[PDB]
């Protein structure tokens, strides 16, 4: 394996097994894991057993309680403590790799492997292990000769890159708050360290492909009740590497901006970070420029949630925004248009209105907006209240009016955050020869919350595509078992729903063809649009489905549930037309097209969300299917971003299905020695006196049909179904067998009986047949007169 | 038959009233009216057809021998009560005794029941047999 | 099954010994059909008796000779236990796998799975084999299985 010794550099990473190997007895057929309400798994002892039910003493505090002898999982040997790559345990079970993550986590260390993934568990607290030091350390090394650490996911991805010559991938994926965003970031920083190029104003490419994300997270990201600086866009980056393995260029790639956003924020919530820091005065010179009073309470599209965040400095934020820009080579002008435009949004939502048709209440603000939009107020104001299409001057109310607004804000954020991902691609888009690249994966994974829309939907349906490709990986992993075991699956069947889940979404009869023909019929509305659903899926698809009972409580209204691989998931379809095609007044546009501002006038210069979304995720899947992909699952420990604590009921669900070997239609196996004594019940009469030798002579009992099975050198496969039959004539020949043998007690009592039924026979006909004559002879003349005599002799 | 006999002896003087060594109808008639309710005059008829010939002492034991015979012996019958007492307490509790006399073997009518249970040995619930086996042989 | 006569004998000789017990009159109670087959040395199932037309109670339904033959050579077909179908089902049971079964868990086995056995027929047995459990209170199941299937006499 590896040597290490005393260096710091590896206090948080390595696990010194001899200075803890250093007191407490084990056995195996004694102690185990069983469930525990409060610790997820609770260490035991079986006491003893009366059948399915197990006494067990619970080690911690010495009480008893039973338990069914199947919740009853298997505890690894004290030898296997926390190590570090868990196929190497014996058993791999949620109640050890529970065990095995935890014991790592409260101990410092986050990285712990599972074959070929690599788990890292969320640490709430800045950490040592990311230095230059370590870097140094990780470069050229093989994952067994080094202790678990990110670094080596992507210093192996790069190794495989230059020696298989083909392209890489890392998909970093997890719950919100996991660690996702700040793995991805360093994993970057890795190969910007390891592979730069040979040898304020525009740094190196290394540098720019860094200050990336200062500015998209500035734009992208917002606190959330789960992580304050959530992630509120996809992202996938490619790291392209030239001629002598240094990095030649990248470019990016996002999906999905949460636009609602930008208008409205939830209890405990913000909108993106960058309204934030345009208002916290930390260049007081740009607020003239912005026409912004450093005070964002006062704007009401930022001020509805929260205003600070523990762990956010916005002042400082800012003042790094700024810089990054300059890195990334921005001129002035673009930068201040930037900041420019996103200000003229704050302004915008405190124009107010008054009382059929709609006036405004003053002009301040429309001022302001159409100040730094470069266009004339007046224009804007009439083109808002009273629009004129192709004119066809329309009567705007209240509503309509701030409901307006609202869809400029958010259309021109959209917009601009689509800008500033191409003008930072230009930066990055040095001509520079490439061979190969390293492309890094992080978006948002599936979710049901209590009210799913179409931004769930979108999540999921790039979820979906997804676990496809990581299904397609795994069943690569299982044909090389298969012939590591000498055996071969001729024909299968694994993934039929999960593409039949996607055909309905995706195809040209799918939930969002049906949404996009209908989002270009301006009479069209939502019960429009739920009677064509209907009429091509309800009842003629089993993954299209009608809302059944709530799954849980405050769960909102749905239209229609869908039967997503994770789960059922019940949609709402209000909102969808407008959601989808950018509602925003054609009349404000036109204006804004010819704009002073250059900016503002590229922004709306003369393809709706879905359609958009499709191509996007079309090319990010043709470009996974053409690398080797590196998986990293993030978990987040608690719901506290508290360090060190661990909320098992969470942990565990995040283990449920990832592939970290604690539902797929793959065939099961297993060793034959659980075989043989799990299944030699099916055929006693066919067993002598080799584990692999009972395993064949009780399949050859049961005479299984040889298209079922198949033999492996270490273990046995069968079809999926297989075993679950096999576990049920168990249950029958067991239940018969205790039957046969009960018959057989029976059998020996009565036959115990016989003998004494035989003379007790005879004993009984004797005293009938002698009471009876005994009788007769009483009621005989002769001896009745007898009687009579005898008294007087 | 040993001590029987001379019994039967001393009681055969003692039916034959005029004294002559043979009873006929009117010896019966006389002393059955004498120690209480005699037979029918048809049912003396039978009485004594039941011995073709003058009925002298040999006839007279002859019938008495004839009708005691075929029973089992008192140890016999007290041995069949005892199969069916595995505590060997020398008793049978009532209601165990008369289920296998009324509902098994060759089942006892009612009346055979009645008959059986009127002057049978029974306290606490509990027949004694072996008092009711010395009952039956005679003692 | 192809009777012999000596076994057809046997038969008769089982039956009119019952037909005594019940009261004899040519016939015998059908609830105890299945006692009659297992003096004959088989080991039938509850199950298997109620189907060739054994009865749940005493006073329900009685059988002539001629009905009880069928129904015997019917019993006679079915499925008879081995000593390794025992002791598989017993190895179920044992996690140490040293052949040992605390007395606890034995009776649990005969009292509550399968065709149950009641409190007493466990006793009952247990005291006719002479099985006795060491000082933690655990028994050898393969003598037990041992002794059951060899008979009152062995
Ligand atoms: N490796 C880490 N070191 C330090 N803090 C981390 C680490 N991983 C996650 N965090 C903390 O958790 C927060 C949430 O992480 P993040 O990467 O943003 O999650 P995600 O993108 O998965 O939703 C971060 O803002 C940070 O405070
Ligand atoms: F909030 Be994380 F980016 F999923
Ligand atoms: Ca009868
Ligand atoms: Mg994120
Ligand atoms: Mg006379």
């Amino acid at each position: 394996m590896n040597i290490d010794f005393s260096d710091p550099d590896f206090q948080y990473l390595a696990v010194d097994r001899k200075k803890l190997m250093k007191t407490a007895a084990f056995d195996g057929k004694k102690n185990c894991w069983v469930p525990d309400e409060k610790e997820g798994f609770a260490s035991a002892e079986i006491q003893s057993s009366k059948g399915d039910e197990i006494t067990v003493k619970i080690v911690a505090d010495s009480s008893t309680r039973t338990v069914k002898k199947d919740d009853i999982q298997s505890m690894n040997p004290p030898k296997f403590e926390k190590l570090e790559d868990m196929a190497n345990m014996t058993y791999l079970n949620e109640a050890s790799v529970l065990y095995n993550l935890r014991s790592r986590y409260t101990s410092g260390l986050i990285y712990t492997y599972s074959g070929l993934f690599c788990i890292a568990v969320n640490p709430y607290r800045r950490l040592p292990i990311y230095t230059d030091s370590v870097i140094a350390k990780y470069r050229g090394k093989r994952k067994t000769e080094i202790p678990p650490h990110l670094f080596s996911v992507a210093d192996n991805a790069y190794q495989n890159m230059v020696t298989d010559r083909e392209n890489q991938s890392c998909l970093i994926t997890g719950e919100s708050g996991a660690g996702k965003t700040e793995n991805t970031k360093k994993v970057i920083m890795y190969l910007a360290k390891v592979a730069c190029a040979v040898k304020k104003k525009e740094g190196s490419l290394e540098d720019q492909i860094i200050q990336a994300n200062p500015v998209l997270e500035a734009y992208g990201n917002a606190k959330t009740t789960r992580n304050n600086n959530s992630s509120r866009f996809g992202k996938f980056i490619r790291i392209h590497f030239g001629p002598t393995g240094k990095i030649a260029g990248a470019d990016i790639e996002t999906y999905l901006l949460e636009k609602s956003r930008v208008t409205y924020q939830q209890s405990a919530e913000r909108n993106y970070h960058i309204f934030y820091q345009i208002c916290s005065n930390a260049i007081p010179e740009l607020n003239d420029v912005m026409l912004v009073t450093p005070d964002s309470g006062l704007y009401s599209f930022i001020n509805q949630g929260c205003l600070t965040v523990d762990n956010i400095d916005d002042v400082e934020e800012f003042k790094l925004c700024d810089e990054a820009f300059d890195i990334l080579g921005f001129t002035k002008e673009e930068k201040q248009s930037m900041f420019k435009c996103t200000a003229s949004i704050l302004h915008m939502g405190e124009m107010k209105f008054k009382q059929e048709q709609a006036e405004s209440d003053g002009t301040a603000e429309a001022e302001k907006v159409a100040f730094l939009c470069g266009i004339n107020a007046g224009d804007l104001l009439k083109a808002l209240l009273k629009p004129k299409v192709k004119m066809v001057t329309k009567g705007q109310n209240m509503n309509q009016v701030v409901n307006s607004v609202g869809a400029l804000a958010k259309s021109l954020y959209d917009r601009m955050f689509n800008w500033l991902v191409r003008r930072v691609n230009k930066t990055l888009d040095t001509k520079a020869k490439r061979n190969y690249y390293i492309g890094v994966l992080d978006i948002a994974g599936f979710e049901i919350f209590d009210f799913n829309s179409f931004e769930q939907l979108c999540i999921n349906y790039t979820n979906e595509r997804l676990q496809q490709f990581f299904n397609h990986h795994m069943f690569i992993l299982e044909q090389e078992e298969y012939k590591k075991e000498g055996i071969a699956w001729e024909f299968i069947d694994f993934g039929m729903d999960l593409q039949m889940c996607i055909d309905l979404i995706e195809k040209p009869m799918g939930i969002l063809s049906i949404l996009e023909e209908e989002c270009m019929f301006p009479k069209a509305d939502d019960k429009s649009f739920q009677d064509k659903l209907y009429q091509n899926h309800m009842g003629k698809n089993r993954m299209f489905t009608k809302p059944g009972k709530p799954t849980r409580p405050n769960q909102g209204p749905a239209h229609f549930e869908l039967h997503h691989y994770a789960g059922n998931v019940p949609y709402s379809i209000t909102g969808w037309l407008e959601k989808n095609k950018d509602p925003i007044n054609e009349n404000v546009v036109a204006l804004l097209g010819a704009s002073k501002e250059p900016l503002v006038a590229e922004l709306f210069k003369a393809q709706t969300i879905s359609a958009v979304h499709r191509e996007s995720l079309n090319k990010l899947m043709k470009n996974l299917y053409s690398t080797h992909p590196h998986f990293v699952r993030c978990i987040i420990p608690n719901e506290l971003k508290q360090p060190g604590l661990v909320d098992a009921e969470l942990v565990l669900h995040q283990l449920q299905c990832n592939g970290v070997l604690e539902r797929k239609g793959f065939p099961s196996r297993l060793i034959y020695s659980e075989f043989k004594q799990r299944y030699s019940i099916l055929a006693p009469n066919a067993i002598p006196q080799d584990g692999k030798t009972v395993s064949e002579k009780i399949l050859a009992g049961l005479q299984m049909d040889p298209a079922e099975y198949r033999l492996g050198t270490t273990k046995v496969f069968f079809k999926a179904g297989v075993l679950g039959n096999l576990e049920e004539m168990r249950d029958e020949r067991l239940s018969k067998i205790i039957s046969m043998f009960q018959a057989h007690i029976r059998g020996y009592l009565i036959r115990k009986a016989y003998k004494k039924l035989q003379d007790q026979r005879i004993g009984l006909s004797v005293i009938q047949r002698n009471i009876r004559k005994w009788l007769v002879l009483r009621n005989w003349q002769w001896w009745k007169l007898y009687s009579k005599v005898k008294p007087l002799l | 038959p040993q001590k029987q006999i001379q019994e039967m002896k001393e009681a055969f003087s003692m039916i034959d009233v005029d004294r002559d060594g043979f009873v006929s109808k009117e010896d019966i008639k006389a002393i059955s009216e004498q120690l209480g309710r005699a037979p029918d005059d048809k049912e003396l008829t039978a009485m004594l057809k039941e011995a073709p010939g003058p009925l002298n002492f040999t006839m007279f034991l002859s019938i008495f021998s004839d009708k005691l015979s075929g029973t089992d012996s008192e140890e016999t019958i007290r041995n069949a009560f005892a199969m069916f007492d595995e505590q060997e307490t020398k008793k049978l509790n009532i209601e165990y005794i008369k289920d296998l006399l009324e509902n098994m073997g060759d089942n006892f009518n009612k009346d055979e029941m009645r008959m059986t249970f009127k002057e049978a040995p029974v306290e606490g619930g509990k027949f004694d047999y072996v008092k009711f086996t010395a009952m039956i042989k005679g003692s | 099954p192809k009777l012999s006569q000596d076994e057809i004998d046997d038969l008769k000789d089982v039956f009119e010994l019952f037909d005594f017990w019940d009261g004899r009159d040519g016939a015998v109670d059908a609830f105890k059909l299945g006692d009659v087959c297992r003096c004959l040395g088989i080991n039938p199932r509850n199950e298997d008796v109620f189907a060739v037309g054994g009865t749940h109670k005493m006073g329900e339904k009685s059988l002539p000779f001629e009905e009880f033959l069928p129904a015997y050579e019917g019993l006679m077909d079915c499925e008879q236990g081995t000593f390794a179908d025992y002791m598989e089902a017993f190895k179920t049971f044992d996690r140490e796998g040293q052949g040992f079964i605390s007395g606890a868990e034995l009776r649990h086995v005969l009292t509550a799975l399968g065709e149950r056995l009641s409190d007493e027929d466990v006793d009952e047995i247990i005291k006719l084999t002479d099985l006795q459990e060491d000082l933690e209170g655990n028994v050898k199941y393969e003598d037990f299985v041992k002794k059951v299937m060899a008979g009152p006499y062995p």
